[PDB]
RNA sequence: UGAGUAACGAUAAAGAGGGUGAGAAUCCCUCUCGCCGUAAGCCCAAGGGUUCCUACGCAAUGGUCGUCAGCGUAGGGUUAGGCGGGACCUAAGGUGAAGCCGAAAGGCGUAGCCGAAGGGCAGCCGGUUAAUAUUCCGGCCCUUCCCGCAGGUGCGAUGGG
RNA sequence: GAGCCGGUAGCGGGCGUGGAUCCCUGGAUGUCCGAAUGGGGGAACCCGGCCGGCGGGAACGCCGGUCACCGCGCUUUUGCGCGGGGGGAACCUGGGGAACUGAAACAUCUCAGUACCCAGAGGAGAGGAAAGAGAAAUCGACUCCCUGAGUAGCGGCGAGCGAAAGGGGACCAGCCUAAACCGUCCGGCUUGUCCGGGCGGGGUCGUGGGGCCCUCGGACACCGAAUCCCCAGCCUAGCCGAAGCUGUUGGGAAGCAGCGCCAGAGAGGGUGAAAGCCCCGUAGGCGAAAGGUGGGGGGAUAGGUGAGGGUACCCGAGUACCCCGUGGUUCGUGGAGCCAUGGGGGAAUCUGGGCGGACCACCGCCUAAGGCUAAGUACUCCGGGUGACCGAUAGCGCACCAGUACCGUGAGGGAAAGGUGAAAAGAACCCCGGGAGGGGAGUGAAAUAGAGCCUGAAACCGUGGGCUUACAAGCAGUCACG
């Protein structure tokens, strides 16, 4: 799994209906996409006690070196 | 015959390879009367195609149930 | 019709035969029936070759095809086997016994 | 196991000039190497072999009424004796 | 059925005498004749793999015939320190520690390794078999390796040139 | 139980009741290729390092043993010790995921989370103890069968798609952890008293622990593989097994006839043609092993479990919850929940929080972000029994040296072809012929059952016989007649 992220794990499939609304406020929406896409995370890290990376994920970095800096 | 497992268990190593290398040889003799003998010979080959795989049999068993 | 039959070579009369006459058992076959029994001969004609003294027309060959040349002949006559016990210390020996009980034991007789 | 014996001797109308000075050529494993050739050579005759010369050989063609196979796969061997002695039982023979 | 019709795979053409055999325009000898001849001749490679060869055979297959055959049965047949190829090398490409990747399978790539009709490294002429050759035989002719012996050397990696 | 040296006979030789071959479990070698793994490679070949072993020493060659890579704890120094590695007819789960078609065109929709690709486990898989269901102060893991119901419903409200509770029904268990509290233990940082690692209790199964103080307490509940032990079932090798003979026609009977017998065994199959009593280790029934499998049984080990109060409080999962973007559920942005989430903001400790109510007040039901799990059900590669199932152009593509021949660069396609007779007794010997092939002679009850050999049909091809035909007309024919 390799776009995944390591503290945890993430890499989520989608469609994507475009197409009008106008729900409540008048008839009703137009829709027509059956287009499957791609959703996904990142990549970076840091240092052991000297030597490192980290590759991690964002709100997970914030946390992510918060953790491993406290070992 | 079961004689012949009787002195096979009874010799412990390469002794009992000098016997069965000679016996070998007694399949290049039978061998080489591919050509004549051939008669009574015919026991010979299987006979002793045979028992020369009993000798090695035994000899894997104390080979093995030695050491 | 496999490892199991009847017969040692033993003696037998024949019923489905034209020939029903009998004496003893000369050969016999397991998975082929036909067992051979010193009656029918015919011929197969040999040829001419020097395997055979030269003359042709051999007068012998033999298989009687029934597993119905009924078993045995005891002091009864026609009898089928039935089994054993073992009497003797250490034995086996399934005996012909119905009607009458002649071993076909190998002692003076097959 | 391991053993010296490796070998069954030809009847060409080739190799009885090779007796005739004393070329001899046996059949062999199929996978024999030439010095071992050598090896067994002395060993189960009892020579000084000068010279041992192999060469792969194989049937093909061979029917059964209806259907088709090959002879197994063969390997020829020739050897020599350098003296010019020994060997004699092979010549003799035939 | 068309039909015992079209066709017999180039317009380089054959003819005879003898033998073999039950039978031969067709096979084998003999003498004529003609075409190729820088090819329809002699080699090496790729390829096909057993014939090649010999003795047998002719039911079938050979677009006819066949006593023949590159067809059938059986038997025999290729020999290498130096010829080629691997125990030597590298090009393209491939594969691949490092590393980078990838929803998964996999994608890419250093060093390295594989990869050749390119590099390199030691034989040529003759004889003999029904059938193999520079291998078997004779003739000369050389190489790398191991061991001993000598004389001599600062020898020494495949790292820099 | 006494004949044997597979399919297969012949040349030939031999071995058996002083238990052969055959059969069953085990043991042994087990070439080379294959995940392949000492390195290379165009699978079945190549090239080796290392200790060892013979041969003429070494050289050179063998003979034996070792040498893959990854994660796993390890010895953080020694790769030592573990495990993976792949392969499977169908079934399952997850990651991906399509169009023809359906709508009488066509995108929303449907075909459809299908086919298929890939990863993964297994003899089953997932699922699984409730932050549920939903209306009853009721239910109580889950899966599977029925019904619910083709209803509630969703939809270019068009095609069509389509539940859940609820009731019967099968089988029927619940558990283990982070709660940092302490102990203590290391080990850290840094020193004291913060962190990292273990052990107990607590480490909650229904909503509760910890600390505190008083009463507890001094065993039946047995594994969710507990662990073992046998009846333990099968592997085949299992075994006995009851009872009739004569005549009779015919090549032959077991038909017909004369009697007569067994039946917890008249299922069936075989033997010249039609047997319950000949055979059929065949039914009936019974009977089986030293070895390789586990429920039912039984214990056991039994790991392990098991109060009443009070007291302020201390602690259960770090990301819930809101927002934009989607998927699941019957839902296609619909008033839209709920579970799952890709971003973006970012909480609290049961006087807490999620859910029915889009939302709010009330009333309840629950207690999330750690994990594991027998049985019920699905499928056949392999086995056994059953066919108002085929019975050879049917049945599987194959009833027999077929996924072969053969076609294809290749992935792939993919055939024909069964049956002489009771037994070969498959034809000696003569004649003609080059031999083929035939005619006799023969065996056979029959060879017009003779080797593509049962029966042998039509088209087709011929030979002989009967009527008819050369100045004629018309596919066919038909009626009348001579």
């Amino acid at each position: 799994m390799k776009e995944g992220i390591h503290p945890k794990l993430v890499p989520a499939r989608i469609i994507c209906g475009c197409g009008n609304v106008i729900e409540t406020y008048s008839t009703k929406p137009e829709i027509y996409v059956e287009v499957c896409s791609k959703c996904h995370p990142f990549y970076t890290g840091q240092q052991r006690f000297v030597d490192t990376e980290g590759r991690v994920e964002r709100f997970q970095r914030r946390y992510g070196d918060s953790y491993r800096k406290g070992r | 015959m079961r004689k012949q497992l009787e002195e096979a268990r009874k010799l412990s190593p390469v002794e009992l390879e000098k016997l069965v290398r000679e016996k070998k040889r007694e399949l290049m003799e039978l061998r080489f009367q591919a050509s004549i003998g051939q008669l009574s010979q015919n026991h010979k080959i299987r006979d002793l195609k045979r028992q020369i795989a009993r000798l090695l049999t035994v000899l894997n068993e104390k080979r093995r149930q030695n050491a | 019709m496999r490892v199991k039959m009847h017969v040692k070579k033993g003696d037998t009369v024949l019923v489905a035969s034209g020939k029903y006459k009998g004496r003893v058992g000369k050969v016999k076959e397991v998975l082929p029936k036909k067992y051979a029994v010193i009656v029918e001969g015919v011929n197969i004609v040999k040829k001419a070759v020097r395997v055979s003294p030269k003359y042709p027309q051999g007068g012998f060959i033999e298989k009687e095809a029934p597993l119905h040349a009924s078993k045995v002949r005891p002091i009864c006559p026609a009898c089928g086997k039935p089994t054993r016990v073992r009497k003797k210390f250490l034995e086996n020996g399934k005996k012909i016994r119905v009607c009458a009980k002649c071993g076909g034991a190998l002692d003076t007789e097959e | 196991t391991a053993y010296d014996v490796i070998l069954a001797p030809v009847l060409s109308e080739k190799a009885y000039a090779g007796f005739a000075e004393g070329k001899y050529t046996f059949w062999v494993h199929p996978k024999a190497t030439k010095t071992e050739i050598k090896n067994a050579v002395e060993t189960a005759f009892k020579v000084k072999v000068v010279k041992v010369n192999t060469l792969h050989v194989r049937g093909k063609k061979k029917r059964l009424g209806r259907y088709l196979g090959k002879r197994p796969d063969r390997k020829k061997a020739i050897v020599q004796v350098a003296p010019g002695q020994k060997i004699e039982a092979l010549e003799g023979l035939i």
